[PDB]
């Protein structure tokens, strides 16, 4: 009973034996005989022709192996690389840079020291070309043409091509039924939100080692890959080494938080310069590398709109969004999806009818896009449809938990079709929000807030209070083979489980943790199912030679897909250890019960095998109709993804002649149907609910006009110590999914998804009774304090 | 190069250093010492901390040549002679202190300083105490329950 | 994140330091705690040949009362100043100014002559010590000589200081006892430099200022003593209107940046904003 | 004895037995009997022994039994393969598995050879577009309790 | 320790040694040049085989220091660094000399300098040739057309069947 | 497998090499090929303290006619008596017995004063070298002196050189033009110590023995010189009935051991057969 350790226990971690001693093997951790250190000599500008590469003093420098430009890498097609959005991104600049920072050359070292000498040394010309940051002048008749590589000169939308800096269009929903509802709504309720670049900044950064065993033709790449798999099968394409040939280990992952789904430059020219050198090579980023070049997360600007009765019934959502990408589309995502599922932003609410369009630019910028908790873009979905539920309130004179619970989806039209297509799985929104609601004593709080802005208008106080709601719903655990696939494998993951002569196991997954607690997890489903504590059995993940083929971790699809997967090929072990208990206790299969660690006779409890017994039995007495052994795997196509949801409440405090504001109370109720670990869960909000503040209240990258990049460091971007986190509160209810072999749904993003919307709402909330309007984050002091300087609050 | 020589987890080290050598590189290159972690470029994350001469320092942001003659902890360090984990490696598991790993030797590193500093601290002090080192994973919350776990464990030993 | 190469020195005495500094010349530096040029030597905007570092030298240690002085060594930590409850008795605005600065591992190395040399506007000693009109104690090849903190400051990393001198001492005249005093600073977060901080002192007698003395930080090219400001408080009851007088004349000398943490303007009101709360702060202590 | 055989999506091979060369030529054997059971070349096929966390479990060389029982596991598993892989032919071409041949590394339509997949194709289609009834991937494992020993 | 300068496959080596440490341990142990192998412990096998001086010698019956001053090849440094390997190797492979691989380090190097005393041997001469290198494998008659192939690969010509 | 451990000393002349070995005792010994020193260290059946290296002593290699005589570097080796065209006319036993020695690799590194002085009995080079009537030039603390290899031998590893001295040169008289020669070894494989060796070097005219000296090799403590066996021959026709006279004297003071080879009575029976054999090819050779 006290060993079991299955599902909902809190089961300690396994992990952290190794990680609080110090003996976690992460990438830089590595060293192998003759490893030599590569980095890169990055472009100063942002947009300019390269005239000239001189490596030779470089080259000269004791301790230099080799200086890689792109010429090295065109003779092999290696100086592009394809990215997952199904662009290319140069991978040493050839022609021309296109944002700062960008790689230019390769420099290979006797180590990290030597590598950063010799750097120095490498001599550049450029010509400088006109700079494009604003993606809003992207498609103007004489915006800058940026990637010559591809696309010829277009400078209008009405050519046989789009124009020069215009990547795609998508469009989904019905056009004229929400055209027509919009014409003739009472209300219609518009406004121009955008969500701000960001960054997940992983406390690791980006990182491989290669090593290419020339004698045997065998490359070996350990690195910082949340989906190993799929970059060994892109490193195939690539390469010519066939996959049987290619080594890949994610071994622990120090965080990714998106930031490691896709290749950089750095894992490309680390394999090819093993691969000319025949030693291994080592690269590591810099924080300030890791800011600036590699995934951005957010640059979304979403014309919002809803129409609506006076008397608040929400008709249809109208959205155009401009996406601005950076110098090339390196956006992570299901192939189909350019967008990713940001035709989630009708959100919890039933409404007729919707469209969205989504137009991508090029600019002058790093890629990236989808990253730091995005559930691909489901974070910009979720804030513009609860960013307008509050300013469609405010239009009505409305109080907005009240907008809400009127147009909720009720829990019996589960599973809902919604009118961008996504059919959501199960859902209790109407008892969320009123569980939210009585603990944080919403009514009794708007009484308070109204007294307090009366004080304010009176001169007693110069603070102001803010209520911030988020009611999400998530989309996660993609997904159905039908439309969801990487670069054209579909998006299934799977579990292969063995179980041990003496009963214990070895059980390895398709996905990768970079912390989500995996290892401890998955044996829980494991422990379970079969009667076997968690601590008999061993999770690993990460080894393209030894784990099932998988897609990876994001999307928070670990749960639905290798979790789903870890059930089924439980359960096939489950159906043939019954069948050697029939032919043990001289019974029909049909004549036995499971009673978690053993099957017993129906009538005859007494006469029984357990688990351990059975898997003993399989090598020691095999049935002779059957295979010695027991073991199964389960590669698993999901039905249909699963739809965690949430109810988040901020109060907030904010004075006014600074612009300080101070989080009084943070409240996330979560709903992730079945719950494996508690703790975990718990944990995974905690760090959600932090980037969630960090992100609406002071995160940031920028650009300026010339393209530099601002405030790539940590002397600028906003990470919170504990001294700025707020206390969290969490709770939660518990709605399975329907179609989940153990009903559970995913839950890592959730927190931030819906935690940046009540954050933000809350400080637009505080201002709303002086006629702000929308307020665009982040929400930091010399903003807010700027806010209250244009209403006159400082004189 | 310049010779020192200095105790790190109890046992004497000699080493030949450029004087550029970062000491956190010292650490995880030289001595293969790889708890102690890299988090940025700046001196603000607090993954490199180790305890030094009776003091929380940031390894990369000071000079293998300046820990001549020192006496170094880091991680590695922490478990006692017989393998058992320190009150602050096993409040770290059991309160769920950490998710990744990535910035728990330095996070623990700390706080064994700042309980030396300070043995009951207050949530308020034990925030305040770690603001050099940056999480990622925890928001912070369980660190501060680690801690106090491991304040009572202390607490109760003599 | 690696710096270029150096050569590395530990002189036995201030003697031998000068002697070192003014021999090697304008390509050594000293290294004091190390926690502002150790940074931008691994950013390579700092590349010298010679690093003289401090630590052996005993001398530059310490805190002591010399007449109606206290004086402070320059390789004094924030850590130390912090822990001395002599320092708190006599200067306690410098222990509630260095538990705003940096974090606990900084403040275990950075030194408190670091601060003063060092030249960024974002230091928070340079104008307290403004604030408290010290003066810096300089060794050199010459001899030894003096210079106010008041006029140390000539841009962003431009000081009085000359070639071959080490800031040897900090001497701070010791406030009267029952002086009010304060240090408000306003930052992003715990480590940032500030958006805008006021170090006040100010003493008072029968419900008036006595004497006042302002400090700003941050919100120009260098440190700055908000002289006039400082005066327009004396005589008077600390009120609304003594304040507005004070404010108006703070904010007039501000030349601030504007960078990530704001622009000009909020900068030059945060810095009325932090010297109105430092001084309804050391009014209630006085 | 055992083997497993799993298909990567660009047509390569991992496959692991539960016995162990000492110089016997295994990892150039065993891909033999694969290349034929499949059609896929023995140099795209890697064969592992002996390593206890990932090969599966056998009973080791000796008694010159790699052949007679990891020899059969592999042909047994490669013949699992093989069946799903009709399957998946039979889907993407339209008809029924009966309507299909096997020549050397293809099924062809039976009187219409224009017609046809090669298993390379089949391993992609696996990954890329599996067959609703099916599972993803491409892969199998069998222990072979032999019936007898063999009598050379 | 007894310092030491020398050439390991064409590369400069400084070492210090212990008196006693047998060559095959240095080459093995601090050279990390692990393909020589230990059969035995009576100087018969030969897997240790070295090429030394122009001499084949049982690297397990001489000290390092006897090597100060000398120039090894070892198996590692037969293979030509444009990846293609020597007549030699190739023909182990070629006519299946090899099995196991224990012996191979050692029948190669001896037969490298086998070919240099003697560029076009008779099958006895081969025999006798490599007298001090014991297999388990392969019965020898594999090794013996693996020696007859890298011989008429390098000369051009083919001798006996 | 491992030795105990060792000082290592590598003198520059043969002077410098018998000084050492005199001040350094038992303790110390001569390191030549090694083959057969370095085999019983590593068994710890001889830890010595000290080696005394005499590789770098060039004086010690080398095949030199003087007067009657060839004259042997002590430190030249297997390999080079083989490959030597001179031996090879000269002393043709030479050739044909170092071949049947060890294998190619010992055959580079050990040498023949390293096979004179060792002591085995199962070295084949001593008992050559008494049926050549070599002798052995010593040189020691107190000066050179001659040995004859017919008086070298008293026992297994008991030999009659001296506390501190070297074995430095072997002195062959050169045998006439035209005679024959045989070196005839029974072993188990290549490699092997004989189960009985015969070297046979006779000279004839007219259908007659004029001279025959015969040694044998590893059928007693140490070599032997079957002085009465070759005597016998003299004047015959060198057919089977005076083989089998010379065959009873040789078989007469051979006392072998018993090991795996066999026993006793089988190695001095193997003697006569090898002597048998070893006179029937030098008989043909002869002339
Ligand atoms: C993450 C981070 C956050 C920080 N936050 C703050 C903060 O909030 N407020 C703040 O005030 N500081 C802050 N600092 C800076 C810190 O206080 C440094 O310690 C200080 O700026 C320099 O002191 P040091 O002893 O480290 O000097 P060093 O870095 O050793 O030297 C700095 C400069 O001063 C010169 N110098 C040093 N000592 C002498 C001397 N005796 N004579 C002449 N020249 C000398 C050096 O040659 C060099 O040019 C922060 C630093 C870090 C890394
Ligand atoms: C596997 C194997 C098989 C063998 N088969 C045979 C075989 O068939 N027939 C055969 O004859 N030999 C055989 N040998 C032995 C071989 O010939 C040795 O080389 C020989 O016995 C000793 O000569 P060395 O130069 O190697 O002497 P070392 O091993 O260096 O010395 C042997 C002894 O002689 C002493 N010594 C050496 N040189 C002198 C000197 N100049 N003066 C004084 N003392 C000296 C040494 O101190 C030591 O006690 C075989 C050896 C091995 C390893
Ligand atoms: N019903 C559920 C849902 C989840 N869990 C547990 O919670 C963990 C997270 O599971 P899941 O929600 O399936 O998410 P993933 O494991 O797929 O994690 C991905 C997610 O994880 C997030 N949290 C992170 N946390 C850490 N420490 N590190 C990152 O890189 C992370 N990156 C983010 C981002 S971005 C993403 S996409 C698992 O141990 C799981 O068993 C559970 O107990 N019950
Ligand atoms: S690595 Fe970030 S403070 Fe040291
Ligand atoms: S546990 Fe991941 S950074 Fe703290
Ligand atoms: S190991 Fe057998 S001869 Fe060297
Ligand atoms: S190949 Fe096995 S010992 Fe020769």
């Amino acid at each position: 009973a006290e060993k079991l350790q299955g599902m909902g226990c809190k089961r300690k971690r396994v992990e952290d034996i190794r990680f609080t001693q110090g003996k976690g093997n992460y990438v830089d951790d590595v060293k192998l005989p003759g490893m030599l250190f590569g980095d890169f000599v990055r472009s100063s500008h942002a947009h300019a022709r390269i005239k000239s590469i001189d490596t030779s003093k470089a080259k000269a420098l004791p301790g230099v192996f080799a200086v890689l430009t792109a010429a090295d890498l065109k003779p092999l097609n290696l100086h592009y690389m394809p990215t997952l959005a199904g662009d290319v991104q140069a991978v040493l600049a050839d022609e021309k840079v296109l944002f700062q920072n960008q790689e230019v050359a390769f420099v290979v070292a006797k180590d990290r020291y030597v590598a950063a000498d010799a750097i120095e040394l490498v001599e550049v010309d450029y010509e400088p070309l006109p700079v494009l940051v604003d993606p809003f002048k992207a498609m103007e008749p004489d915006a800058p043409l940026l990637r010559e590589d591809i696309k010829d000169k277009m400078t209008g939308a009405h050519g046989a091509r789009k124009h020069h800096n215009h990547i795609f269009r998508w469009e989904i929903g019905d056009k004229e039924g929400t055209d027509a509802t919009f014409a003739k709504a009472e209300v219609v309720s518009k406004d121009m939100f955008t969500y701000h670049r960001v960054h997940p900044s992983p406390l690791e950064t980006c990182q491989c080692v290669a090593s290419m065993d020339k004698i045997k033709g065998e490359l070996t790449l350990w690195g910082t890959f949340q989906a190993p798999h799929v970059i060994r099968t892109v490193v195939s394409l690539i390469s010519g080494l066939p996959e049987h040939k290619i080594h890949v280990i994610a071994p622990d992952i120090g965080g990714g938080f998106g930031n490691k789904v896709g290749a950089y430059s750095g894992y490309v020219c680390a394999v090819v310069a093993s691969i000319v050198l025949g030693v291994p090579v080592k690269w590591v980023e810099d924080r300030m590398e890791n800011l600036s070049t590699t995934s951005f997360a957010r640059d979304y600007h979403m014309t919002t709109e809803l129409a609506a009765t006076k008397d608040g019934k929400i008709l249809a959502m109208r959205c155009h969004v401009l996406a601005d990408h950076g110098a090339f589309d390196a956006c992570a995502d299901p192939s189909k999806w350019p967008a990713g599922f940001m035709n989630i932003c009708t959100g919890s609410y039933d409404m007729p009818v919707a469209h969205l369009a989504v137009d991508g630019v090029y600019t002058n910028k790093a890629s990236g896009g989808v990253a730091y908790r995005c559930s691909f873009r489901v974070t910009e979905a979720v804030y513009a449809i609860e960013r307008a539920i509050e300013t469609l309130a405010q239009r009505l004179e409305m109080d907005s938990a009240d907008l809400r619970i009127k147009n909720f989806i009720q829990p019996e039209q589960f599973p809902y079709m919604a009118p961008l297509g996504w059919e959501y799985d199960s859902g209790n929104y109407p008892l969320a929000m009123k569980k939210a609601m009585d603990t944080v004593g919403y009514h009794q709080l708007r009484a308070e807030q109204k007294a307090k802005q009366e004080a304010f208008k009176r001169g007693e106080t110069r603070e102001i209070m803010g209520i911030g709601i988020s009611f999400f719903t998530e989309i996660v655990g993609a997904g159905p083979s039908k439309n969801c696939d990487i670069l054209g494998v579909s998006m299934f993951d799977s579990a292969e489980i063995r179980i041990h002569p003496t009963g214990s196991v070895i059980a390895r997954m398709g996905t990768k943790s970079q912390g989500q607690g995996h290892e401890t997890t998955y044996a829980q489903i494991i422990a379970t199912e079969l009667g076997i504590p968690a601590d008999d059995i061993m999770i690993e993940e990460g080894n393209t030679d030894t784990a099932p083929y998988g897609l990876g971790t994001y999307g928070s699809r670990s749960t639905p897909t290798a979790g789903a997967a870890t059930a089924v090929a439980a359960r096939k072990i489950k159906a043939k250890a019954q069948m050697i208990a029939a032919h043990m206790l001289e019974v029909h299969e049909g004549d036995l019960e499971w009673d978690v660690d053993r099957f017993r006779v129906k009538g005859l409890p007494e006469k029984f095998k357990t688990m351990k017994e059975l898997a003993w039995a399989s090598y020691n007495s095999p049935p002779p109709n059957l295979e010695p052994g027991l073991e199964a795997v389960n590669y698993y196509d999901p039905p249909n993804m699963t739809y965690p949801f949430g109810a988040y409440f901020c109060i907030m405090d904010i004075d006014v002649d600074t612009g300080v504001a101070k989080t009084r109370r943070f409240y996330a109720l979560d709903d992730c149907g079945t719950r494996i670990n508690p703790m975990i869960i718990e944990g995974q909000v905690h760090g959600g609910l932090t980037e969630a503040f960090a992100v609406a209240m002071g995160q940031e990258i920028r650009y300026d006009e010339q393209g530099n990049v601002l405030g790539a460091s940590f002397m600028d971007f906003f990470l919170p110590t504990a001294v700025e986190t707020p206390k969290w509160e969490t709770d939660y209810t518990v709605t399975p999914s329907p179609h989940h072999p153990i009903g559970a749904k995913g839950v890592g993003e959730s927190p931030h998804v819906g935690g940046v919307p009540c954050f933000s709402n809350a400080v637009n909330d505080a201002y709303a009774f002086l006629n702000a309007g929308h307020i665009q984050m982040p929400h930091d002091a010399w903003r807010l304090w700027k806010v209250g300087e244009q209403l006159g609050l400082h004189v | 190069k310049a010779h020192i020589e200095l105790t790190i987890n109890g046992h004497p080290v000699e080493a030949l250093v450029e004087p550029r050598t970062l000491l956190i590189h010292f650490i995880r290159e030289q001595q293969n010492l790889t708890g102690a972690h890299i988090g940025c470029d700046t001196s603000h994350c607090g993954a490199c901390t180790v305890d030094l001469d009776g003091m929380s320092v940031k390894s990369c942001t000071m000079f293998a040549v300046q820990a001549n003659g020192a006496s170094i902890t880091t991680i590695e360090g922490m478990a006692a002679p017989d393998g058992t984990l320190s009150a602050l490696q096993e409040g770290f598991r059991m309160m769920h202190g950490l998710q990744c790993g990535y910035c728990t030797p330095g996070m623990i590193m700390r706080s064994h300083r700042l309980l030396q500093e300070n043995p009951s601290p207050t949530e308020a002090e034990i925030r305040f105490g770690i603001g050099g080192n940056l999480c990622r994973c925890t928001g912070y919350q369980n660190i501060v329950k680690a801690i106090q776990y491991a304040a009572a464990k202390i607490n109760g030993v003599p | 994140m690696i710096p270029g190469s150096f050569d590395y020195h530990r002189p036995k005495s201030i003697a031998d330091a000068v002697a070192l500094l003014t021999k090697l010349g304008e390509d050594a530096r000293p290294l004091a705690g190390g926690h502002s040029l150790i940074p931008i030597m691994k950013t390579r905007l700092a590349t010298p040949e010679h690093l003289v570092d401090l630590r052996d030298i005993g001398d530059l240690v310490g805190i002591r009362e010399e007449g109606t002085d206290v004086v402070i060594g320059a390789m004094t930590t924030q850590h130390a100043l912090i822990g001395s409850d002599f320092l708190a008795a006599k200067l306690p605005i410098i222990r509630e100014t260095s538990l705003l600065i940096a974090d606990p591992q900084i403040r275990y190395m950075g030194t408190i002559g670091g601060n003063a040399a060092n030249g960024d506007p974002g230091n928070d000693m340079p104008a307290l010590m403004q604030c408290l009109g010290a003066a810096y104690e300089l060794t050199g090849p010459e001899g030894a000589r003096i210079v106010a903190a008041r006029d140390y400051y000539q841009g962003a990393y431009f000081t009085a200081i000359e070639p071959g001198e080490l800031l040897t001492a900090i001497r701070i005249p010791v406030p009267p006892t029952g002086h009010g005093y304060a240090y408000e600073k306003l930052k992003r977060k715990i480590g940032d430099y500030a958006t805008a901080a006021a170090a006040v002192v100010l003493t008072m007698s029968g419900g008036k200022c006595v004497t006042a003395s302002i400090g700003l930080t941050n919100v120009a090219n260098t440190p700055l003593w908000a002289e006039e400001a400082g005066k327009v408080l004396v005589g008077t009851a600390l009120d609304k209107p003594a304040l507005d007088k004070a404010v108006a004349l703070a904010e007039a000398i501000t030349a601030p940046a504007s960078d990530g943490r704001g622009p000009a303007e909020y900068r030059t009101k945060m810095a009325g904003v932090m010297l109105r709360r430092a001084v309804e702060r050391a009014k209630a202590r006085a």
